[PDB]
């Protein structure tokens, strides 16, 4: 009796080029950048330019670097923290 | 030389306003031509003939005005002499020409008055017309119109064409000018130490405001001094700027002490003189800051969390001091400002957090949104914006408020549609740049895009059947809260379910890139038990945790061995079990555990779990049959815990938001002045985090001390960017 | 202007004319100065009939023949009643 | 609107205030409590007057030069005397 | 000294007219001073009094000469005082020229009209000549309007400085003369053409300074002018004409005045100060 009767199949999605390659990591493209652990987690969030940022390193650099590291483009602020 | 035996009928009855016809007048020009063509003195004794005949009717004047005794006789008996004198000194001497306006009958009828009789009548007409406006100052009802008309008389006694301040300005303005400043210098100490400065105010100002209106009346308004303003400077100064000193001394007792009463004649005199205005604004900027850290030192700290008492207690702080200029400065503008420049030093002893976080309990479905109506919201929501308008550190309520926005329209638990747009509009009074304004109308269209992306793939892709499968594409900063990247062990049922979804969106949706999150994706088993059947809607992390439990909810599993059967850490599997074992507002649990705990950090790895075998759907406190239950609580929002993680980013932002500000202003400022760089900051933070200067001051240098901003080899205080 | 009385037996009324003006815009002239409208009123120059009015051949109202010191004469069959020398004799000092 | 100018001939001069009021006394008389009689002054006299009158005021707002206003020698005597009743 | 430049002037025959010789005879120096002396227009001295300021020896016979004074010329007086220059320049001119003085204060102009009442009443040399009565106006005399107009001989009467020497060469018509004691320096200011000029000095003189305008933020700045560019009164008119009449007479009879005046048909009392000078 362990089947399911339900799934709410929840997930985000960000900006990319193209769902075949990664600029950012060497991993499956779903998996979490490796960009943030090979390079140097990579938790990824929603601006206003419709391009996420990496919020583990704005939340302290962005007075220096107001950019979106893991797209293409710069960050326009809406959210800072969790 | 006075010789009118023709002519004084009609000159002497002219001079004591008796009817004379009109002709007579007219006529009296050419008679005054037939005496300088028929006679012979004609052109010699005309105007010498005047003289005799003023002077035999100014002298009869003196006598029907000195022979009076009362005040009142004395000063009318002067008016209605003069009166009648000074009318015909426009009539009668028109004729009689050519005798040397600006004739000679003229100058000898005013100057004859004040020659020969006003040399004794004028020191009466002064100390009556004093001791009436002295006695007047102290209620008694006298006729007004006797200063009037020695104030009409003493401007028409002045005889000179070219500059008329003389016997108005001698024997009068000064006279008033010094005796009311030595009355109300001298009336003050009646009021000075008998009551209290309001009550003394009531009474600087009520004898100012008679004052001015008597000022009007018996000084000349278009006199070539404007002697009401010299009055006026001189009566304030007697009344008020002498007792300024203590009318500011109390100043700071009436505002500490929240007497609005007596701040009422305070506002309405210190309003007008920006020496004891500023004072004002300064007395209660200091007493905000002294008597708001009293409460805030402990409030700010020791809450922490409870949104709902901080910021009461905050409303309280404001509204103690915001009731106090709402009600003693009518909600002034400028004690507004020295009220929230006062708590830019105060609400940040570390930062009011907690107004985003109540809010968020006004803006989402919480017993706050709950207990209170549609207007009760939005009047504490519009309460909130009054003291959002003065914290200095405003990103924090961003940070919350913006991460609240949207978790709240994601999970679709928003307290209304029109609460979530309010807030548009909310923020635009507020003031804050669109990026966060319309952070409404991007998640908005974010859950349109989860929804048709949801149908993308039911309606073609049919692991899991489809129709037990509901997909949930969010934008990245919907899930992406916390680095723990933890993913579950599942039943075949959803393992190989999310590869087919992601396949799907990878090559039907390029450039859409899914990231999941097995702490918010949800879903429905079906048990049953030893007092009936349930169905469990639960988080993928319970999932996993159930699937452990699915086939063996009798037998008792180790938290390790939970973890070895789940691969979760302590965190989430802590997490996870609590909302199985400890749900709030729940009447019967899913999971036990015989340790007792305090909070999911209790858990040990030797804790015994099992499923609850009486656990079923309840109603009215009755066990029921069949049911399904929900228990997923806050797994998908942020606990109390946010506050912890977020303490440490609400300390980097008491710095960051400043040098933001710094390095952005400096890159477009390539060399500027400490005071220039906080002058451009004020602008610049206004709606991100604006502190006093005993935070910039560090905030600025520390940019030089840790090598990101140069500064001028001879100049400390002028910052220099490069590049 | 150019000095213009309105004349007739005792009664001389002192107005102008305007130079540029026609008769009827000078009925109109004498009305503005002297609050006279021209209620069947024909403006004359010097006698000079003018027709009845809206006419300039004649108006000949040049401020050269009108002066100040010399008035053009309107006549309000005219009759004016001329201003006479003074019945003066030399009586010594002032020869004739 | 005119000041009635009463000569001692009977003769009616009728001057506007406006012609008239360009002298002291004539601004003397009036204003206060038009007709002026000048019993003393023939109309042979009182013409060049209002004559004078006249050309006071249209000349009251001249550019440069003035013109000369010729007298009779057998009235200027009187005309002195009239102005010292108008000037 | 400064002798040598008044000379070279009059060598040069710049006055040629005897003009200027008939108003020192037919005007009494010192009916236009003040009472208290009455005798300064034959000393030279200070002459500045009260609100007098007029200088009628050395300092105002040169101003007569520098000015041509042509028969019939319109002539403006900025700083007329009492009057001395404008009725004596209006004799110049002719009893029937234009003279247009504006003085500071209404004091002196004031007494200026007692002063002509004064001299036609009381005078010794009024019943043998014809003399014009200059007009007054008071106001500022460096406030000029744009209502001023242009004459042909214009003096100022007191002290101008350099700086503000425009508000009156402005006034001059070509072809006229302009004499200012610009700083306590006396010139000749001469137009010779639409934007053509040309000047001489006169005399080293002491004026009183005109009161340089400092009025702002209201209408007094430029709002003075010029008198009113109107039409003397009757009895100058008249007065003239008399003297006229009897002059032309004796003029041919001669081929007394004040015994002559005294047979006109006119009571005494008008003719004692209208022509006889009370004998």
């Amino acid at each position: 009796m362990f089947s399911l009767k339900k799934w709410n199949a929840v997930a985000m999605w960000s900006w990319d080029v193209e769902c075949d390659t990664c600029a950012i990591c060497r991993v499956q493209v779903m998996d979490a950048c490796l960009r943030c652990q090979a390079e140097n987690d990579c938790v990824v969030v929603w601006g206003e330019c419709n391009h996420s940022f990496h919020n583990c390193c704005m939340s302290l650099w962005v007075k220096q670097n107001n950019r979106c590291p893991l797209c293409q483009q710069d960050w326009v602020v809406q959210r800072i923290g969790k | 030389e006075d010789k009118w035996d023709f002519m004084r009928p009609i000159v002497l009855k002219l001079l004591r306003q008796e009817s004379v016809t009109k002709q007579q007048w007219f006529d009296l020009f050419s008679d005054v031509h037939a005496v300088c063509l028929w006679d012979d003195k004609g052109p010699a004794k005309i105007h010498q003939a005047l003289k005799e005949d003023i002077l035999e009717f100014i002298k009869q004047a003196q006598a029907r005005v000195l022979s009076h005794q009362d005040d009142t006789a004395l000063l009318k008996a002067y008016i209605v002499e003069w009166r009648k004198f000074f009318t015909q000194c426009d009539i009668l001497p028109k004729p009689f020409c050519q005798l040397e306006e600006d004739s000679i009958v003229r100058k000898l009828m005013l100057d004859t008055w004040n020659e020969s009789i006003f040399s004794n009548i004028k020191n009466r007409l002064q100390d009556s017309a004093m001791k009436l406006v002295h006695a007047e100052r102290l209620g008694e009802a006298f006729d007004s119109q006797l200063v009037i008309g020695v104030r009409e008389s003493y401007v028409n006694l002045c005889s000179n064409p070219e500059d008329k301040l003389q016997i108005y300005r001698d024997n009068f303005e000064k006279a008033y000018l010094d005796s009311t400043e030595r009355f109300y210098r001298t009336q003050a100490p009646s009021y000075l130490q008998q009551n209290g400065v309001q009550n003394y105010m009531k009474y600087a100002d009520a004898k100012l405001k008679e004052e001015e209106k008597r000022a009007l009346r018996y000084l000349e308004t278009r006199r070539e001094c404007n002697s009401v303003e010299a009055l006026m400077e001189c009566c304030v100064n007697a009344l008020v700027t002498s007792f300024k000193e203590t009318i500011l001394a109390e100043c700071q007792g009436m505002i500490k002490r929240n007497e609005t009463e007596k701040l009422h004649l305070m506002f309405s005199l210190m309003d007008k003189v920006p020496n004891g205005i500023e004072p004002m604004l300064k007395d209660l900027e200091e007493h905000i800051i002294s008597a708001g850290l009293a409460d805030m030192v402990a409030a700010a700290e020791t809450i922490t969390t409870d949104s709902e008492k901080y910021v009461e207690q905050l409303l309280t702080l404001f509204n103690r001091f915001s009731k106090l200029v709402k009600e003693a400065f009518q909600d002034d503008p400028r004690f507004l400002t020295a009220r929230d420049k006062a708590y830019k030093a105060v609400v940040n002893d570390k930062c009011p957090e907690l107004l985003a976080n109540y809010c968020d309990m006004l803006l989402r479905k919480t017993p706050l949104s709950k207990k209170l109506t549609s207007e009760e919201i939005e009047a504490k929501l519009k309460e909130v914006l009054l003291v959002l308008k003065y914290v200095q550190n405003k990103d924090v309520f961003m940070r919350y408020h913006k991460a609240h926005l949207t978790r709240r329209l994601i999970l679709d638990i928003s307290a209304d549609s029109e609460i979530e747009e309010n807030m548009v509009e909310w923020l635009r009074e507020v003031g804050m740049p669109a990026d966060y304004v319309n952070k409404l109308a991007r998640m908005f269209q974010d859950i349109k895009v989860s929804e048709d992306l949801n149908q993308a793939f039911k309606e073609m892709h049919k692991a899991l059947p489809a129709d037990s499968v509901n997909i949930k594409i969010l934008n990245a900063g919907a899930w992406s809260r916390s680095s723990e990247k933890v993913f579950v062990s599942l039943p075949t049922e959803l393992e190989d379910l999310i590869p087919e979804v992601e396949e799907f969106y990878k090559k039907n949706h390029y450039g859409r890139k899914l990231h999941w999150h097995h702490l918010m994706s949800n879903g429905i088993i079906t048990f049953k038990n030893e007092v009936g059947q349930y169905d469990l809607e639960v988080t993928t992390f319970q999932l996993a945790v159930l699937f452990a439990w699915n086939q063996r909810p009798r037998e008792k599993i180790s938290f390790e061995n939970v973890k070895l059967a789940t691969e979760l850490p302590d965190a989430e599997l802590r997490r996870t079990l609590w909302s199985l074992v400890a749900f709030p507002k729940l009447k019967r649990q899913v999971l036990l555990y015989e340790p007792q705990v305090n909070s999911p950090k209790d858990f040990t790895e030797g804790t015994l779990f099992s499923v609850n075998q009486e656990f079923s759907l309840i109603k009215n406190a009755k066990v029921q049959k069949r049911g399904k239950i929900n228990l997923i609580g806050r797994l998908q929002l942020t606990t109390e815990r946010m506050r912890e993680e977020e303490n440490e980013g609400i300390v980097q932002l008491r710095i960051l938001r400043t040098q933001e500000a710094i390095i952005q202003i400096m890159k477009m400022r390539k060399k500027i002045s400490n005071a220039q760089l906080q002058t451009e900051l004020v602008e610049i933070l206004k709606n991100m985090f604006l502190p006093q200067k005993k935070m910039i001051k560090e905030q600025i240098e520390w940019l030089i001390e840790h090598k990101y901003i140069l500064r001028d080899e001879s100049d400390i205080n002028t910052f220099i960017y490069m590049a | 202007d150019v000095f213009l009385m309105i004349r007739r037996h005792k009664t001389t009324i002192f107005t102008d004319a305007k130079e540029s003006s026609t008769v009827f815009e000078l009925k109109r002239i004498v009305e503005g100065i002297l609050k006279r409208p021209p209620d069947e009123q024909r403006l004359y120059k010097d006698d000079q009939l003018l027709d009845d009015g809206k006419t300039l051949g004649e108006c000949g109202f040049t401020s050269q023949t009108a002066r100040p010191q010399a008035p053009a004469t309107v006549g309000l069959a005219l009759c004016i009643e001329p201003f006479s020398s003074p019945p003066e004799l030399p009586d010594v000092m002032k020869p004739q | 609107m005119y000041v009635k100018l009463i000569s001692s001939d009977g003769h009616e001069f009728i001057v506007k205030r406006e012609h008239a009021l360009t002298s002291g006394t004539i601004k003397a008389m009036l204003s206060g409590p038009n007709e002026v009689n000048f019993r003393e002054i023939p109309s042979h006299v009182l013409s060049k007057v209002c004559m004078y009158f006249t050309y006071k005021v249209r000349y009251t707002n001249s550019s440069t030069e003035i013109p000369e206003f010729p007298i009779a020698p057998e009235i200027a005597l009187e005309l002195l005397m009239a102005a010292n009743f108008l000037d | 000294d400064n002798d040598d430049l008044i000379d070279n002037l009059k060598e040069a025959q710049y006055i040629r007219t005897e003009r200027v010789e008939q108003a020192f005879r037919a005007i009494d120096r010192g009916d236009y001073y003040l009472e208290g002396y009455r005798d300064n227009a034959y000393k030279d001295l200070a002459w500045k009094h009260g609100n007098i300021h007029l200088s009628a020896p050395c300092i105002y016979s040169e101003v007569m000469e520098a000015l041509k004074l042509q028969p019939g010329l319109s002539f403006l007086n900025l700083g007329s005082g009492t009057g001395y220059l404008s009725t004596m320049v209006g004799l110049i001119l002719g009893p029937f020229g234009i003279n247009h003085g504006i003085e500071l204060h209404s004091d002196v102009v004031e007494y200026a009209k007692e002063k002509l009442e004064s001299f036609i009443k009381n005078s010794d040399s009024f019943d043998k000549f014809e003399f014009c009565e200059p007009a007054f106006v008071v106001g500022n005399c460096l406030q000029i309007a744009s209502d001023s107009h242009q004459y042909d001989r214009i003096y100022c009467g007191a002290g101008v400085q350099k700086d503000h020497e425009n508000y009156m060469k402005i006034l001059l018509k070509v072809g006229g003369i302009l004499v200012m004691p610009i700083e306590d320096q006396l010139t000749q200011i001469m137009r010779t053409g639409q934007n053509t000029w040309e000047s001489k000095n006169i005399l080293a003189v002491s004026f009183a300074p005109l009161v340089q305008p400092s009025k702002n933020d209201n209408g007094k700045p430029d709002s003075v002018g010029l008198p009113p560019c109107a039409v003397r009164n009757l009895q100058d008119l008249a007065r003239i004409y008399i003297r006229r009449t009897l002059r032309n007479f004796i003029n041919d009879e001669m081929q007394q005045n004040l015994l002559r005046e005294k047979i006109m048909k006119l009571p005494l009392p008008e003719s004692l100060k209208a022509y006889l000078t009370y004998f």
